[PDB]
């Protein structure tokens, strides 16, 4: 799942 | 003097975190043990229309950081994102 700071 | 902050829920999933924070206003947030990366932690934060997720980064001296600035604890990281936007794409500020 995505993370906004990676 | 060890109790966790009221918004630190260790076991909460990504999906449970989005469902919870949809019922709160912009900036409200929780911290959970990361589900997709065991041993990480995650901050889920209510944005305008949705909930976005940030990975808690660490270094060998044990600092915490999300972007640039580094902190000696999770609480000091939190407190700094009460007045510097946690989102680089819209303006969003941790609130409890």
């Amino acid at each position: 799942p995505d993370y906004e700071n990676l | 003097d060890i109790e966790f902050p009221e918004w630190f829920h260790e076991g909460l999933s990504r999906h449970q975190a989005e469902n919870l924070l949809m019922g709160k206003d912009i900036g409200f947030f929780i911290i959970r043990a990361s589900q997709s990366s065991p041993g990480d932690f995650s901050i889920s934060v209510r944005h305008e229309d949705d909930v976005q997720h940030f990975k808690v980064m660490r270094d060998t001296k044990g600092n915490y950081f999300l972007w640039t600035e580094k902190f000696p604890s999770l609480n000091k990281l939190v407190d700094y994102y009460r007045t510097t936007s946690i989102s680089k794409q819209k303006q969003v500020f941790l609130r409890d």
